[PDB]
């Protein structure tokens, strides 16, 4: 009953509709075993929430590039940031695995043994890393504001809203490796270029995407 | 028992001739969400009496200002003697407040019905707002809604819809020709068979684009007119 | 039953007037959970109270004193105490009265005493609201003067952003940005010098300096948020 990906196909068996984002697409049945999708389910959020970090990143420096504050484009920033401030390249991605790793190790065990982070071990907090659901931390560190706490039914639509834009900033983040591969500029060059042309300046007209064009 | 839009068609089941000008003329079923058709019809009524408006203005207009084409009418080098060169942001600085708020109240009506009915301000001000769309009141002073509402209703979308069209006309007929409903006229008239859309239509008189006190205003033709 | 922010909707759950300047506004939901919004009915206040003063101490500052802009009053203000005199006595004295303040919040009650003399304390008072020797004089029912205080409070909180962009935007304080305005209404708004249409960007030229100088150190003075601005 519900919207679907394919309008007409019906969804398979183990996309019953719980899960935020539910349309019932898996046509490769990758995640039919229930103990994989969660994981997945996790793996999916995961990348969305990194995505959305890295989508708004990439078009507020982009912006301003583009009215000419001084900000390097995305494929440029690292160069300049570790020669400009003098920074030591190993020694940033060290530490970058140092704090990664003691985050992502505690959600690591989190998946595998729920709770389990809220005994009290680290420094003595326990009801901040205890978790709500699989892939929603809450408490009071990860969810301060508790609009988690708050209503069900809009906390609920919230989740439905945190999905879709992730899905679609992965998509966009695709979309800037992409047209930096083709066009060798910067998102909003390409915005601005589509804009003045529209009909002649699009990715049939680049001269990479339609190869026989 | 009413007539349709064409002979031998059977009305939707959900166009039963309640609304005024009801010809069960649906081929899209966009109205058959029953939530849908209130809002679309709110819609119709603006676009209608925005539309008699827009005809009004452009004729009376050129009657009374020949020289002036409606088309460039916005910029604002062609104002009136008051206006003219009036700083355009300064000038959209007055409509944005304004239709704001007027918009939000009609919008809020939609809403909730009979919900913003009374001034805000001086308590004990009502409009009677029959009818979602029809305020009536401080909107209706010389009382014609006191009457055969039904038929008057009727009346308004007929007129309205032609209008619509109407107003359609103009703008495609000045961009094809690059003259006013009028001088439109004039032309078919003194040469009916040398003058018409047969030979107009492939082009189109409006430029790229405008300067308008610095701002570069893109423009486009309804159709890929040559240039 | 209350005049709402929007006349004719429904004021969330979670809200029922119970709260002075309560006007059923809470869009996004942010005050559904019970201990959140005592935090934020406390921050408001804080905010709004903060506010009041420094929009009021703007205003005659400029009055007072027109050749120096609130703007610049930082760098501008010289006094044998110095730079880090000020700071250091500032840090201690707020340390202080906001510690206090915070337990108040925490275990309402805690702090009514005086720490040095015994005979002097607080009467039973509610969260934000300490009586007392705070309020020697209420003109009225405090119902009432709370819903003022709100009020006011939440549009000296605007009218700060307001001198903040006006001051980023135009150079010039709230009274000599509002004589510009009166002498040109139609070409001095913020639609007067500003516009994004798709193709063309203008925005107005922050009027800060990038940086300042200041007792031989540099300290960075950005426009705020100028990328997004119009
Ligand atoms: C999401 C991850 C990610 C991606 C997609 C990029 C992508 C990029 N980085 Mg960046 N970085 C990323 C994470 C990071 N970078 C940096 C630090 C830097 C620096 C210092 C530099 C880049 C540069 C580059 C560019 C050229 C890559 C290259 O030399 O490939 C060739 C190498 C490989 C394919 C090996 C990859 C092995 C894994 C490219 C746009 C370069 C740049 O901007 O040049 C103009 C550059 O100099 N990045 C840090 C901080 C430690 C990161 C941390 O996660
Ligand atoms: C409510 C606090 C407050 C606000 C809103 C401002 C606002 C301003 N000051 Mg002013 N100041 C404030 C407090 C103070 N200022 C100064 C001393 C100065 C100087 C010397 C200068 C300014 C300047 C400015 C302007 C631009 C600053 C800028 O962009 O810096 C960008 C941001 C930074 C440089 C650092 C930001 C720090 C961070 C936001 C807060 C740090 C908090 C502390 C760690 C907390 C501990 C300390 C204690 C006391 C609370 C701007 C109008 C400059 C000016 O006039 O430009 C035209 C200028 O030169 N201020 C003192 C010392 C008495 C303050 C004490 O509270
Ligand atoms: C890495 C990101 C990622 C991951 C792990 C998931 C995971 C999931 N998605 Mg999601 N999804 C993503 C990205 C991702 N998605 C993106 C970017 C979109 C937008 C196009 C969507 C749109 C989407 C819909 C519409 C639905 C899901 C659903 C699901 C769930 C069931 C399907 C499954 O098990 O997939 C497991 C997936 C993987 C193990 C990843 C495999 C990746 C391979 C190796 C490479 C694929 C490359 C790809 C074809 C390139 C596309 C290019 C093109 C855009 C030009 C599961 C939790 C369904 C659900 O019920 O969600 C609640 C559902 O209805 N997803
Ligand atoms: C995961 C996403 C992500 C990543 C990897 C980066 C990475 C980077 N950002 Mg970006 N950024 C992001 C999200 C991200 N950003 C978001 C969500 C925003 C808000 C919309 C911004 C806003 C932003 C600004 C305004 C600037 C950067 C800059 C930078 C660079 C230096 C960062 C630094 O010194 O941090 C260390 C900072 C902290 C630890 C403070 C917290 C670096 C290339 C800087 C740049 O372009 O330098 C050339 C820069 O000026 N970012
Ligand atoms: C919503 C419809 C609409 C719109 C957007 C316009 C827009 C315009 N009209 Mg038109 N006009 C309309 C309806 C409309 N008209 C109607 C219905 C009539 C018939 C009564 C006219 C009769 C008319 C004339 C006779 C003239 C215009 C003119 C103008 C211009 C503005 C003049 C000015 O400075 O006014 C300033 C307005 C005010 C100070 C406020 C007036 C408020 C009252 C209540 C109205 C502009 C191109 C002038 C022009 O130069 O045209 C080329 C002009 O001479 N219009
Ligand atoms: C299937 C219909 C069809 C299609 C796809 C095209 C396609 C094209 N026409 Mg042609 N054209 C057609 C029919 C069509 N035409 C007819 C019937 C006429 C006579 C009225 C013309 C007269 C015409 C001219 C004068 C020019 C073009 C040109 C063009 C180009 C588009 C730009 C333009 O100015 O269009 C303008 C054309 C139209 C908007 C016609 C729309 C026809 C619709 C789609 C079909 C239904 C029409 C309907 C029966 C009513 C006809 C009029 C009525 C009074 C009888 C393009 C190659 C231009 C070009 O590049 O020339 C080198 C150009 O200058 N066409
Ligand atoms: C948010 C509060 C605030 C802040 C941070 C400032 C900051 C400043 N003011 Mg302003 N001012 C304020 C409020 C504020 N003012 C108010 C409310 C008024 C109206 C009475 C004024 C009236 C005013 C004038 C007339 C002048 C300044 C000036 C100054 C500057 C120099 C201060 C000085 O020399 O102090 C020296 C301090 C003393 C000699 C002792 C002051 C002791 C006071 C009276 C105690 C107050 C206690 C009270 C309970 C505190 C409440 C704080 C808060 C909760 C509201 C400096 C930038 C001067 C300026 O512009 O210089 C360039 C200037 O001429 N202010
Ligand atoms: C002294 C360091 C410094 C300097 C000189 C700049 C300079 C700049 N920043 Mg950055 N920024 C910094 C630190 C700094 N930033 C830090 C620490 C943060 C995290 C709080 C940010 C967050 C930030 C954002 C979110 C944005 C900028 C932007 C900008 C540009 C316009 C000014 C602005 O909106 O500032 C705003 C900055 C602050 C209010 C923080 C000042 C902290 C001292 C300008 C190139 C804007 C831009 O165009 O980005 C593309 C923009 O939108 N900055
Ligand atoms: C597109 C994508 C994944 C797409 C997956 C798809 C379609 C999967 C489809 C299916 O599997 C399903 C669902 C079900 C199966 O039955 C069928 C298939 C068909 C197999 C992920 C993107 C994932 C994208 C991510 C995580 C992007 C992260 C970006 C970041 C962190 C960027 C950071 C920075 O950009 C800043 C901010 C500033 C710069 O200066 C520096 C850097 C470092 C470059
Ligand atoms: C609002 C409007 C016009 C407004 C004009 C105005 C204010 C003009 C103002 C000015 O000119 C002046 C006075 C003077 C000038 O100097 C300046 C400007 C500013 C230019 C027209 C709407 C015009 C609207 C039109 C033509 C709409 C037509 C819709 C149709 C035919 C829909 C049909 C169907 O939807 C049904 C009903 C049912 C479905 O099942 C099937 C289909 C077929 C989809």
């Amino acid at each position: 009953v519900r919207p679907v990906w394919f309008p007409g196909n019906p969804p398979p068996a183990h996309l019953d509709g719980s899960l935020a984002g539910d349309y019932g697409f898996d046509p490769l049945f990758l995640g039919q075993e229930p103990q994989t999708l969660k994981w997945y389910v996790q793996a999916e959020l995961v990348h969305g929430r990194f995505a959305m970090l890295g989508a708004a990143g990439i078009i507020l420096t982009s912006i301003g590039a583009k009215v000419g504050l001084g900000f390097p484009e995305w494929y440029d920033a690292g160069k300049v940031v570790v020669e400009k401030n003098n920074i030591d390249f190993p020694t940033l991605m060290v530490i970058q695995f140092y704090l990664m790793g003691w985050a992502e190790t505690k959600r690591w065990y989190d998946f595998k043994n729920p709770g389990s982070q809220a005994d009290g071990s680290f420094l003595g907090f326990t009801e901040e890393f205890k978790g709500l659901e699989n892939g929603y931390p809450g408490g009071r560190f990860f969810d301060p504001m508790g609009l988690s706490r708050g209503d069900a039914a809009k906390y609920q639509e919230y989740k439905q809203k945190e999905v879709k834009n992730g899905r679609l900033a992965m998509i966009a983040c695709l979309g800037f490796a992409a047209q930096y591969a083709a066009t060798g500029k910067g998102p909003l060059d390409n915005l601005a270029d589509h804009l003045a042309d529209p009909n002649h300046v699009n990715f049939a007209t680049n001269g990479v995407s339609i190869p026989i064009a | 028992d009413r007539k349709l839009w064409a002979p031998g068609v059977v009305a939707p089941e959900y166009l039963k001739g309640d609304l005024a000008g009801d010809y069960g003329w649906d081929p899209l079923g966009l109205g058959a969400d029953p939530t849908a058709l209130k809002w679309y019809r709110q819609s119709e009524l603006q676009h209608a009496r925005w539309a008699m408006l827009g005809v009004a203005g452009v004729l009376v207009q050129e009657i009374v200002k020949p020289d002036v084409y409606f088309y460039e009418a916005g910029l604002p080098q062609n104002l009136p003697e008051p206006f003219t060169n009036i700083n355009m942001g300064g000038l959209l600085a007055w409509e944005f407040i304004l239709m704001h708020w007027v918009e939000v109240r009609r919008w809020q009506d939609y809403k909730n019905f009979g919900s913003v009915n009374e001034d805000p301000i001086f308590k004990g001000n009502k409009v009677p707002n029959p009818e979602m769309g029809y305020p009536g009141g401080i909107f209706d002073p010389f009382g014609f809604s006191k009457g055969n509402l039904k038929e008057l209703q009727t009346k308004e979308i007929k007129n309205g819809r032609l209008a619509m069209i109407a107003y359609m006309a103009f703008i495609l007929q000045a961009q094809a020709t690059g003259k006013g409903p009028l001088a439109a006229l004039s032309a078919h008239l003194s040469n009916p068979f040398g003058n018409n859309i047969l030979k107009n239509i492939g082009t189109c008189t409006v430029p790229h684009s405008v300067d308008v006190q610095g701002l570069t205003i893109p423009l486009t033709c309804l159709w890929p007119g040559s240039q | 039953s209350r005049p709402l922010w929007l006349p004719g909707s429904t004021p969330p759950a979670h809200l029922k007037g119970d709260l002075p300047g309560d006007f059923g506004f809470d869009p996004l939901g942010l005050g559904a959970n019970a201990e959140s919004l005592k935090w934020f009915k406390e921050s408001e206040l804080v905010h709004s109270r903060w506010a009041m003063a420094a929009v009021a101490g703007i205003l005659v500052q400029e009055i007072v004193r027109p050749d120096v802009f609130w703007y610049n009053a930082g760098k501008e203000v010289e006094s044998p105490l110095g730079p880090l005199g000020l700071l250091a006595v500032e840090f201690f004295l707020m340390h202080w009265v906001e510690v206090r303040r915070w337990q108040d919040l925490r275990k309402p009650g805690s702090v009514d005493q005086d720490p040095i003399f015994s005979q002097y304390k607080l009467p039973p008072h509610e969260v934000g609201y300490p009586g007392g020797v705070f309020a020697p004089f209420i003109p009225g029912d405090l119902a009432e003067l709370k819903v003022k205080e709100i009020k006011n409070g939440r549009l000296a909180m605007l009218a700060f952003v307001g001198f903040v962009m006006a001051a980023q935007v135009t150079g010039k304080g709230p009274i000599a940005a509002l004589q510009e305005h009166l002498a040109d209404p139609w070409g001095t708004t913020i639609f007067s010098k500003a516009a994004v249409v798709p193709g063309q960007a203008v925005a107005p030229p922050c009027k800060i300096p990038a940086s300042v100088s200041y007792k031989g150190i540099e300290i960075p003075t950005p426009c705020f948020l100028q990328g997004l601005w119009p």
